[PDB]
């Protein structure tokens, strides 16, 4: 599963984390300490 | 002689690869209507391992049930769209057979 | 700094896990399966697959 | 590439082929005048001797076509093995490479914020 | 030759029509009621106009034969031939009037003239009613 | 899974982009984050900038009203 | 003239529903 | 018609049948502590594989480390020899005497027909396996020599910038 995500290039991957949180929310709008965060949950 | 219902479910599976087949047991209503046809397709998917899948004779039909499982979560609908939806997949969906099987 | 920024880039651009996960599950894939059971099915569809050229 | 056997296969059904050919033109020729007609089978018959040498240096030159099988099996086995120690080393290969190319960026990105905070020391 | 003209051009005239109701309702906005009320009455009623001008012709049309052209090649447009050969109805309708017969389900025959004389009776009833009061 | 690096290239790439161009002394005060790059003028806005490519130019990401 | 031709409305995707029945011999 | 009905036995399994597999193979295997049809829900029960191993179809029978060669060659090579011989001698045949020519003619085909008797024997899926065995795996050498190039390229101009910023110092 995460060779796909691994093997794109940041030029399609832009497009997916667009499409992944909808109209409105900017590709660079996600803060890295909010990032951590939902790693933390999603680990859990 | 009278054959075993090994030769019959397998004769079955290797003829629901005909798109023809599939459009005609589509067409009529209570084939899909009837939850007695979906149970027996969802019980035939244990042939997807060894030593049944040795043998089959098309594995073309491994993924036509398979696609015939999602068509339970998809909708009938969908039945006009069969022979130019399996005509123009047919090339990834032989090579993820092939992925799946000459690897 | 600019032309050693794009010599990492082309060089993160070759792959890191996702690898060597599919080289395992080609592994795995390889010892679950016998070889006699894939030659005799290979054999069977050697007939069907293959399009003979005198097949009008 | 194309494997032999299919070439082997190829070579036998034109030289099949060249036999039907030479001996139709066998059948409906015989009575043409006889010094062509002694020509064309000249060179029919130098088509059939070099048919067959191509078939000849085919048959022979099939890897594993004086060899046992079974020792193909070990070396087929031991080439997996041999296969499977040579990504592992992959796998040490590209996880060093990976340590020193973000060694790289961690002295990349160092070096950065020293030009920055020195040029805007002033 | 005369009679299928007439009914291409008013069959296409209402295929026109059917094509014009189609991209005003497709917007994502829909109209005022007006005009769509004068949308539709125009287009039935020009349904109804092609029902009764391909009613007049019958006999033309029948006399017709159906012969594919020597110069059309069949090889490559066997699917388009079919796809016009074809006349089976939709499954839909052929289910909906077998159960609408089977919820209808000598004496047919004298069932037939006793509703023959109802009929003749409520007209002849609604003819006084309205003889009754004047409406003028 | 990559998001982090590339949020962390992108901040890279702002931070030299925006050491390529002398930035005017009212707008000395600059913060880096999340690919993002913050100017807040007091009491009058803080924009928040970004770019994809080193040679493409900056373009608008955000923008704050004080 | 012709105010304007009518579009392509062709189905192709059409299923079609012609009965098959006398195959066997 | 022209598709053949459904198997009988599909119809018997509904939902309840399913549900209620589990306690009915349970109450079988209790009890069992051709096989005949007492109750409906008996064939979801798997099917057991026959003790001959054999499955007949259409008047058709069906049923380790890659998971004298010479004889055969040299016995190939005396066969197309006589071939090639017999070629000679039927055309001979049909040169002076053709009205028995036919005499030789299938001769000279059993001896072709031996020689696909001899390509039975020494039917190839091994050699398949080989051929595609190493053109993987010289993509994948070459792969991984393109890599070691490149990377060694790299720290090379690495190492040069280095020794010219040092010099520059």
């Amino acid at each position: 599963p995460h060779e796909i995500y691994g093997s794109m290039p940041l030029e399609q991957l832009i497009p997916i984390i667009l499409r992944q949180r909808g109209p409105g929310f900017k590709f660079v709008d996600l803060n890295e300490k909010e990032l951590q965060n939902e790693i933390k949950q999603l680990g859990s | 002689p009278l054959p075993t219902r090994f030769e019959v479910e397998l004769e079955f599976i290797q003829s629901l690869a005909n798109i023809q087949y599939v459009t005609y047991l589509l067409t009529q209503q209570q084939i899909w209507k009837s939850p007695n046809f979906k149970n027996y397709l969802k019980y035939l998917e244990y042939w997807c391992n060894p030593p049944y899948s040795q043998c089959i004779v098309y594995p073309n039909c491994l993924f036509i049930l398979k696609l015939l499982n999602g068509f339970m979560e998809s909708a009938l609908e969908g039945l006009d769209e069969l022979p130019k939806i399996i005509q123009l997949q047919g090339p990834q969906w032989m090579n993820e057979m092939v992925e799946r099987w000459a690897n | 700094l600019e032309i050693l920024n794009e010599c990492h880039d082309e060089l993160k651009a070759l792959p890191l896990e996702q690898v060597e996960f599919e080289k395992n599950t080609i592994l795995q894939q390889r010892s679950k399966i016998n070889s006699t059971e894939l030659l005799d099915y290979a054999t069977k569809l050697s007939k069907f697959t293959k399009i003979p050229p005198t097949f009008d | 590439m194309t494997d032999r056997l299919t070439q082997l296969q190829i070579c036998l059904d034109q030289m099949t082929e060249q036999f039907c050919a030479t001996l139709n033109y066998i059948d409906k020729n015989h009575g043409v005048p006889p010094e062509e007609f002694s020509n064309t089978i000249d060179e029919l018959s130098t088509d059939i001797i070099l048919k067959t040498r191509q078939i000849n240096k085919l048959i022979d030159s099939l890897p594993g076509v004086d060899v046992s099988a079974e020792e193909q099996l070990r070396k087929i086995d031991m080439l997996q093995k041999k296969l499977v120690e040579v990504e592992d080393e992959k796998i040490e290969a590209i996880k060093k490479k990976e340590k020193l190319l973000r060694h790289v960026d961690s002295l990349i990105e160092d070096f950065v914020d020293g030009i920055a905070n020195s040029k805007k020391s002033t | 030759g005369q009679a299928l003209d007439a009914v291409r051009m008013r069959l296409a005239q209402l295929t026109h029509s059917l094509r014009r109701i189609r991209d005003e309702m497709s917007k994502a906005e829909l109209p005022q009621w007006y005009t769509l009320q004068s949308q539709l009455n125009v287009t039935l009623s020009q349904l109804v106009s092609v029902t009764s001008t391909l009613q007049h012709f019958q006999e033309t049309l029948d006399s017709t034969v159906v012969y594919p052209l020597p110069k059309f090649p069949t090889t490559s447009h066997e699917s388009l031939v079919t796809t016009l050969l074809r006349k089976k109805n939709i499954p839909e309708v052929d289910e909906w009037m077998k159960y609408v017969r089977e919820t209808s389900g000598e004496e047919i025959e004298k069932l037939l003239q006793q509703d023959r004389e109802i009929t003749n009776w409520a007209r002849t009833t609604f003819r006084n009613e309205y003889g009754k009061h004047d409406f003028k | 899974g990559l998001i982090l690096q590339r949020l962390k290239d992108l901040n890279l790439t702002v931070s030299i982009k925006i050491a390529l161009m002398n930035i005017p002394k009212p707008l000395n005060s600059y913060h880096i984050k999340n690919g993002r790059i913050y100017f807040t003028v007091p009491n009058e806005f803080e924009i928040q900038l970004s770019t994809v490519n080193r040679q493409s130019p900056l373009f608008f990401v955000d923008l704050k009203l004080l | 003239p012709s105010y304007s031709p009518t579009s392509p409305s062709y189905s192709p995707t059409s299923p079609s529903y012609s009965p098959t029945s006398p195959s066997y011999s | 018609s022209l598709y053949p009905p459904p198997p009988p036995y599909v119809k018997f399994f509904t939902q309840s049948n399913l549900e209620k597999l589990p306690k009915y193979k349970e109450k079988k295997a209790a009890s069992a502590k051709e096989e005949e049809i007492t109750c409906a829900l008996d064939y979801l029960i798997p099917p057991p594989m026959p003790k001959n191993q054999q499955y007949r179809a259409f008047g058709s029978i069906w049923q380790e480390n890659e998971s004298n060669y010479q004889y055969k060659i040299q016995e190939l090579r005396k066969l197309l020899k006589s071939l090639l011989l017999n070629y000679l001698e039927l055309i001979g045949v049909l040169s002076i005497n053709p009205d028995m020519y036919e005499r030789k003619v299938e001769n000279i085909r059993t001896i072709l027909v031996n020689i696909h008797h001899l390509l039975n024997e020494y039917r190839q899926s091994r050699e398949s396996l080989i051929m595609l065995l190493e053109e993987q795996l010289e993509y994948k050498r070459g792969e991984i020599r393109e890599i070691e190039q490149v990377c060694k390229q790299v720290h090379d101009k690495l190492t040069s910038i280095q020794d010219t910023l040092r010099t520059g110092s």
